[PDB]
RNA sequence: UCUUAAGGUAGCCAAAUGCCUCGUCAUCUAAUUAGUGACGCGCAUGAAUGAAUUAACGAGAUUCCCACUGUCCCUGUCUA
RNA sequence: GCUCUGAGGACUGACAGUCGACUCAGAACUGGUACGGACAAGGGGAAUCCGACUGUUUAAUUAAAACAAAGCAUUGCGAUGGUCCUCGCGGAUGCUGACGCAAU
RNA sequence: AGAAGUCCAUUGAACCUUAUCAUUUAGAGGAAGCAGAAGUCGUAACAAGGUUUCCGUAGGUGAACCUGCGGAAGGAUCAUUG
RNA sequence: UAGGAUAGGGGCCUACCAUGGUGGUGACGGGUGACGGAGAAUUAGGGUUCGAUUCCGGAGAGGGAGCCUGAGAAACGGCUACCACAUCCAAGGAAGGCAGCAGGCGCGCAAAUUACCCAAUCCUGACACGGGGAGGUAGUGACAAUAAAUAACAAUACCGGGCGCAUUAGUGUCUGGUAAUUGGAAUGAGUACAAUCUAAAUCCCUUAACGAGGAUCCAUUGGAGGGCAAGUCUGGUGCCAGCAGCCGCGGUAAUUCCAGCUCCAAUAGCGUAUAUUUAAGUUGUUGCAGUUAAAAAGCUCGUAGUUGGACCUUGGGCCGGCCGGCAUCGCGCUCCUAGCCCGGCAUCGUUACUUUGAAGAAAUUAGAGUGCUCAAAGCAAGCCAUCGCUCUGGAUACAUUAGCAUGGGAUAACAUCAUAGGAUUCCGGUCCUAUUGUGUUGGCCUUCGGGAUCGGAGUAAUGAUUAAUAGGGACAGUCGGGGGCAUUCGUAUUUCAUAGUCAGAGGUGAAAUUCUUGGAUUUAUGAAAGACGAACAACUGCGAAAGCAUUUGCCAAGGAUGUUUUCAUUAAUCAAGAACGAAAGUUGGGGGCUCGAAGACGAUCAGAUACCGUCCUAGUCUCAACCAUAAACGAUGCCGACCAGGGAUCGGCGGAUGUUGCUUAUAGGACUCCGCCGGCACCUUAUGAGAAAUCAAAGUCUUUGGGUUCCGGGGGGAGUAUGGUCGCAAGGCUGAAACUUAAAGGAAUUGA
C-alpha cells in the first residue's frame, strides 16, 4: 500500500509527480499540444470562409448539418465550422470574414455532427444572432 | 521468518527463569574457567564448548555459573575467535559449496545456494565491521577464502 | 518487524469488539504502560497486570467493555499546542469525549492535559 | 473450367537479366536516351544453375558534388 | 632564424663533486607574412553494380565482375576397399585408415 | 602642454566557411488507424457456437483462422468409498 | 603559492604546481506560451491553479559590443563602431531609436485622449519664486465592485376563500388578479435661476418655476421532455429544415424544430467561447485502487532509500494558596548574578521535537473603533455656551520554512567505556613565563600560581541490560518424486532376423490413399536403437518460482522439529545491479524409437488452404551457447500482530496401555489415544467485508495510519511509431501522440 514512513516525503512527492501524468486532463494541459491545436491557446479565432460545405449527421440521426470550411488567418489552419440556426447559413458567404468560436464541449465534437468542433458567431463583423433575430443586418 | 527461505518455524531454546544456578551446580568458577580454556585451546569454538559443558560436566549456563559468557571468558584469557564464529562457519560452508561446484558446473540450484551463502557472509561481515570485531578492510575474497578456514 | 503500541492497540480493539474479558499483549513498553495508564485514568479500562518475568515483558488488561476504539497513528506526527485542535476534530467522534494521546516532554499524556500544561508533542494514538 | 509431374513460393527488378523502351511517377538538370528511389501481366528474374542484403576491401563498372587545373573558350610563349 | 627559460640522467663521497649525447615543452626579438622554402609527399565527399576480403591469371593487345579461397553441402569407401596409373609384372593416395583418402 | 598619425595590447561587435542542435514544412511510393455508406466473400467468437475457450512460441493460409509443443479454466468435471 | 587588476574579497586574470569539483538526495542538458516576491481565485481541513501589471528587488532600451563626464552610468529622452530598419538631400554629406504621455501602421479574439493643470503628493534647481505627460483633473469606459428606480394608497366593481350565522344565507375581510378601471397624493429620471465644487471648468451633494395615467418616462437575457423551475395549448414543417452541452426530438395528432398566447428563472444584467478552481475520496499526505471491473513485477538475491523489538528513577513526598520551593543514597566549583555558613554558576557529545521571545516592510487577509445616508469604502471623526478649543484616534492578529535565543527533555536518529589510554583529594620531577618584597622600566633565579609531560601510592559497590512466541550460527535424529555426476531396471513401440499360416489387413459413422499371395495383418523366439518411467499416484511430499516420480552409490546443500549451546539487533522490504527462468525458438556436434508445425496426398464440403486418415521435414531426446517470455495463476507481492470452530493429513517431538506373523527380552518399528510446533489444504458460520460471486483471511476502513516495494486513472489507437538499449535472429526491456468514441467492462436476476 502506501509508504507512510516519516522520512519518505521525497518518495511520496516523486510518486505523485510521476503519477499525475496518467490523468488525462493534466497531461493535456501540461503536454503543450493546445499550442499545436488550430486556435493555439485562443478563445476565438477570426478567419475567412472558403466554401459552405454541408456534412452528414451520425447514425441515430439523419440530416445535412450545414457547416462552412474556414481558414484561420492567425496560423493558416483550415477547419469546419457549424452555422447554428434555421436558415441562418445563407447570411454566410464565401470569402466573408467570420469569427470561429468554440462550439462547446471544450474542444471535442458535439452532437450528431461528425468531426466538427467550431461554431461561427460573427460574419463581416456583424452578430450572427443579430441577423437571425433581425436586430442588425450586415 | 527464516531469511533465505520461506520457512517460518519457531523452534529454539527457552532459558529457565532462575538466573541463579540450580543447587546441584556447585561448580567452582575458577575450575570452569580452566575447563573453558582447556576446551578452547583444544581448538574448539564457543558453540561446541557450551555443548560440552551442558552435556558432559552438567553446567546449565556459563552465565548462570560465572556471570561471564563463553565468548567474554575467552576474550579475557585471549583465546577468542580470530574470525568470529558464525562468519567462520559461513565461509567454511561457501568454500565447500564452491569446491563441489567447480566439479559440477551444471548444478544450478547450488549456484543459487552459493549466491545465498555469500549474500549472508557479506551481511554478517558488514555488521562485524561496524562493531569493530574484524579489521576495517577485511574483505571476503572468494579466491583467498579457502586458507582462512578449515 | 514490530511497531508495538500497535500490536497492543489493535489487540485491545479486537478483544473488546469481540467482548473478551482479559487480553494479553506480548511486547510491553514504557509507552505501553504510560498509554494504558491514560486509558485507565480517563476510565476506559480497568486494571492490568504486567508479567515481567525476564524478557521483553507481557501485559494482561482487564477490560470493562466501555472502550469503543483505540488506534495508533504510527507515522508519529509532530504537534504544536495549536493544532492539538484540528486533530481533536480530525480523529475523534466529537467535541465532547475521546482523547488523543500525545507524547510530550512531560511524559505520555492526552491532549487536554497537553493544552493545560501548554506543551506540544508527537501523537502516539487515540481512544474513544 | 481446361490442364499439368509441379504450376515460379520467400524475395527482386527496365537490374550486367525488360523486345516493347528514350517504360510510367519522383528526384538530380536551365535542358538528361544517363544516375538514383519507387511502381511490375516480368519478351525471357527467382532460390547452393543459389535468392535478398552486406561493414571492410578493389590499378574493377558507373553517376553527382567541392577544391583543382591550357581539357576547353584560345591560343601564346620558354628550354633540351 | 637568432637569443634564452624549463623538464627529462649517470658515476663518486634527501646534500656536495665531476660528467652527459640527446629528446620534449614555453617566451622573447626579427623578416618585403616567408618558413615540410630544394627534395620527399594522400585530392576529398554522396551513392549504385560486381566479387566477401589477402592471393593468382591469357610470357608478346583482355588484370577482370574471371579463377582460388575460407564457409556450407553432397557422394563413394572398413583393406578380400574407394578414386587412379601400367603393355605387363605392379604402383600412387599409403611412413595412410573415416577428425582418413577420394569425387563433385 | 598638445593634435594628426603610429605602435604593442585588451574588450570586441559584424561578416564568412564548416560542423551541430532544435522548431516547423515538401516528397513519388509503402503501409497503419479511425469514421462513413443500403457494398463483396466467408463463419472465426458468444450454447458442447457444432473442432471447448484462451495464453507463450513456430509455421502456413484470401480473410476470418489452422496446426504443432507447453500452460491454464476465466470448462462442458469441485466426485470413484459406487 | 607568487603576482597583476579592482573600491575591495575572489581564477577576476597571469606564471608555476597539484588533479581535482559535481552527480539516483537528479549533476549536466532539455522545455517553459518562466522576470522573483508581497500576493490573486477557489477553499470544511489538506490542497489545486495563477502571479505582465501600479509595492519591493532585478533586467532592458531595435540586437550586440565599447566608452567619456561624473560620487554615482558600461547611461541610450549621452556618445563611438558594426548588423537590421529608416529620414532629409541643392547628390556633397547629415540626423537617427515612443518597452516615456498622447497618437498612427501592423498584428491580432482582444485594449481610451494627438485634452487641461502644476492646485493637491512628492521630487528637482544656484532655489519661498521656475520645472515636473512624475502626478492630479476632465473625456471614451457594462474589465470588475456598490447602493438602487420602472410605481404606491384607496373605495367602486364581475368576481374569489374564511370571518359577522353559518345554517339557508350571503357578499366581507387581508384586498388577491382582469380591470387603457375612477380618484385625488409622492417623487426622480430629465430640463433648469443659482449656489457650491474646481487650479479653471465638470460629475456629485443642495435647491426657484418645470417635470406621470400607464399606450407611457414602455426591462431585458435565456428557456418551458428529463438533468432543471416552468405547456399532454394553438398553426406550419414532415428523419427535411432544424434543436439538442449529455440522454434524445424530427419518418403527418412534434409538450424539444419554426412561430402566437401563457409561464418560468435571474433581473440592470444574462448567455456563449476558451483557461482555470469546486464538484473529484476521478490525483486520494489528511483520502483511492490492484481475486474477477484499469491495475501485484515469473521468482529470488541485492546496494543506496524507507522502516526498525524491550530496557536506564524523577519511584514516595512536606509545603502554600498548576507550580514555586523543598529531602532521601543532589562529582566540585574559585568569576557576575553572589543569603537574615546560604537558593540559583560558566566552559570538558550532537541534533531532530515542542514552548516562550526577539526580529519580523507597507498595501492585501482577519479584526477593533468611527452614521462617507447605507453600501463597497475610507482613516477618519466626536461635544462644546456645537463664541477665540477641548477629546482624540489612526489598535491588534497572522506570517509555512530557513536563521537567533530561553526553558522542557517523553518520543526518535546520529554519535559511543572493556586493550581501561577510564574517574578520583593528594603528593615532586622533567620546564617555563613575574605580580605585590624590582617605591623608575625591567630582566634569568629561592618556598610560590598556571601550562604540558610525568612516574608510584589512594579510594570507588571499580567499569559489558536481558538473551525477543526477531535473526544468524552451532549440535542430534530425522524428512523429502529438492539438485549434480555416475548407475542397475522395466514392459511396450519401431525395424530386423528366425519359424508357422493363408486372404486379407490398417482406418472411420462411413471410405480411400497405404500394406498384401515379392506372404500384409496375426503367433512365438532373439537382437538392436532410442525415447517414456504405467499401475502404486492422493484435494499427498520437495522446491524461490520454473519445476521435480525405476534402482543403487557418491557429492554438496535445505525446511521443520528437539535443545538449560553460541553471537546480541546483526533485522524488513528493496530504484541500480545480479542468479534461476516451462514450452517454443536460434547456432553447432551426438541420436533419429514414437509423435509431428511445414509440405504432399485421401476423404468431407458450395469451397476446406481445417476438423477425420495415410506418408512426413524441422522438431521432439543429450551436450555446448544463446533467448527471457506463459492463463509464468491462488489471475491474491513480502515481513508482522490479533481475531472461530472442527476433524482429517505430511514432518518432528513429548505423554499414555496393548498387540505384534518382527524383537536373546525390553526398547525400538507397525497400529490406537492425547498434546505441542511447522506445512498444503479442507468443511460449517456470520458477529465481519464487499458491487456481488465469494473470502476465516480478500477480516480487524468514512470510528479511515504497523512497515515496505511495484502499479492503475474511461474504451480504443497501442504495447503501435519513434529514440535508446540487450540479442546472431525471432525477439525482449523502455515507450508516446494525433485522431476516434459514450460507452467498454464486473457481479448477480428474469427470460429466450
Ligand atoms: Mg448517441
Ligand atoms: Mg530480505
Ligand atoms: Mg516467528
Ligand atoms: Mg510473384
Ligand atoms: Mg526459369
Ligand atoms: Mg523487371
Ligand atoms: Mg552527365
Ligand atoms: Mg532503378
Ligand atoms: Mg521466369
Ligand atoms: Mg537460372
Ligand atoms: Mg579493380
Ligand atoms: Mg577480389
Ligand atoms: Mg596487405
Ligand atoms: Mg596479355
Ligand atoms: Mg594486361
Ligand atoms: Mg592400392
Ligand atoms: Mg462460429
Ligand atoms: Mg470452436
Ligand atoms: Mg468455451
Ligand atoms: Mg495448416
Ligand atoms: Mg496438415
Ligand atoms: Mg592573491
Ligand atoms: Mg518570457
Ligand atoms: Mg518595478
Ligand atoms: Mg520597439
Ligand atoms: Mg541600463
Ligand atoms: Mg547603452
Ligand atoms: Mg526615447
Ligand atoms: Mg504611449
Ligand atoms: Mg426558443
Ligand atoms: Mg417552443
Ligand atoms: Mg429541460
Ligand atoms: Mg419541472
Ligand atoms: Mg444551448
Ligand atoms: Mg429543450
Ligand atoms: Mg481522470
Ligand atoms: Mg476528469
Ligand atoms: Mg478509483
Ligand atoms: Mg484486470
Ligand atoms: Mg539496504
Ligand atoms: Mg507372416
Ligand atoms: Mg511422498
Ligand atoms: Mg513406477
Ligand atoms: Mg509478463
Ligand atoms: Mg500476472
Ligand atoms: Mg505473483
Ligand atoms: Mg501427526
Ligand atoms: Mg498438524
Ligand atoms: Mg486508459
Ligand atoms: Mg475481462
Ligand atoms: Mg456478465
Amino acid at each position: 500500500g502506501k509508504t507512510r514512513g516519516m522520512g519518505a516525503g521525497r518518495k511520496l512527492k516523486t510518486h505523485r509527480r510521476n503519477q499525475r501524468w496518467a490523468d488525462k486532463a493534466y497531461k493535456k494541459s501540461h503536454l503543450g499540444n493546445e499550442w499545436k491545436k488550430p486556435f493555439a491557446g485562443s478563445s476565438h479565432a477570426k478567419g475567412i470562409v472558403l466554401e459552405k460545405i454541408g456534412i452528414e449527421a451520425k447514425q441515430p440521426n439523419s440530416a445535412i448539418r450545414k457547416c462552412a470550411r474556414v481558414q484561420l488567418v492567425k496560423n493558416g489552419k483550415k477547419i469546419a465550422a457549424f452555422v447554428p440556426n434555421d436558415g441562418c447559413l445563407n447570411f454566410i458567404e464565401e470569402n466573408d470574414e467570420v469569427l470561429i468560436a468554440g462550439f462547446g464541449r471544450k474542444g471535442h465534437a458535439v452532437g450528431d455532427i461528425p468531426g466538427v468542433r467550431f461554431k461561427v458567431v460573427k460574419v463581416s463583423g456583424v452578430s450572427l444572432l443579430a441577423l437571425f433575430k433581425e436586430k442588425k443586418e450586415k | 521468518g527464516r531469511m533465505h527461505s520461506r520457512g517460518k518455524g519457531i523452534s529454539s531454546s527457552a532459558l529457565p527463569y532462575k538466573r541463579t544456578p540450580p543447587s546441584w551446580v556447585k561448580t567452582a568458577v575458577a575450575d570452569v574457567d580452566e575447563l573453558i580454556t582447556k576446551a578452547a585451546k583444544k581448538g574448539q569454538m564457543p558453540s561446541q564448548i557450551g555443548v560440552l559443558l551442558r552435556d558432559q560436566h552438567g553446567i546449565p549456563l556459563v552465565k548462570s555459573v560465572t556471570g561471564s559468557k563463553i565468548l567474554r571468558i575467552l576474550k579475557a584469557h585471549g583465546l577468542a575467535p580470530e574470525i568470529p564464529e558464525d562468519l567462520y562457519f559461513l565461509i567454511k560452508k561457501a568454500v565447500a559449496i564452491r569446491k563441489h561446484l567447480e566439479r559440477n558446473r551444471k548444478d544450478k540450484d547450488s549456484k543459487f545456494r552459493l549466491i545465498l551463502v555469500e549474500s549472508r557472509i557479506h551481511r554478517l561481515a558488514r555488521y562485524y565491521k561496524r562493531t569493530k570485531k574484524l579489521p576495517p578492510t577485511w574483505k571476503y575474497e572468494s579466491a583467498t577464502a579457502s586458507t582462512l578456514v578449515a | 518487524g514490530r511497531r508495538i503500541l500497535n500490536d497492543a492497540l489493535r489487540t485491545m480493539v479486537n478483544a473488546e469488539r469481540r467482548g473478551k474479558a482479559t487480553a494479553q499483549l506480548q511486547p510491553i513498553s514504557g509507552v505501553m504502560i504510560s498509554f494504558l495508564n491514560i486509558m485507565k485514568h480517563r476510565g476506559y479500562i480497568k486494571n492490568f497486570e504486567v508479567f515481567d518475568p525476564h524478557r521483553v515483558g507481557k501485559i494482561t488488561v482487564e477490560l470493562q467493555g466501555r472502550i469503543k476504539d483505540c488506534k495508533a497513528l504510527t507515522y508519529r506526527q509532530d504537534l504544536r499546542a495549536t493544532e492539538i485542535e484540528k486533530y481533536r476534530t480530525r480523529m475523534l467522534p466529537t467535541r465532547q469525549w475521546g482523547y488523543v494521546v500525545v507524547t510530550t516532554p512531560n511524559g505520555v499524556l492526552d491532549h487536554e492535559e497537553a493544552i493545560r500544561q501548554n506543551v506540544g508533542g508527537q501523537v502516539l494514538g487515540y481512544f474513544h
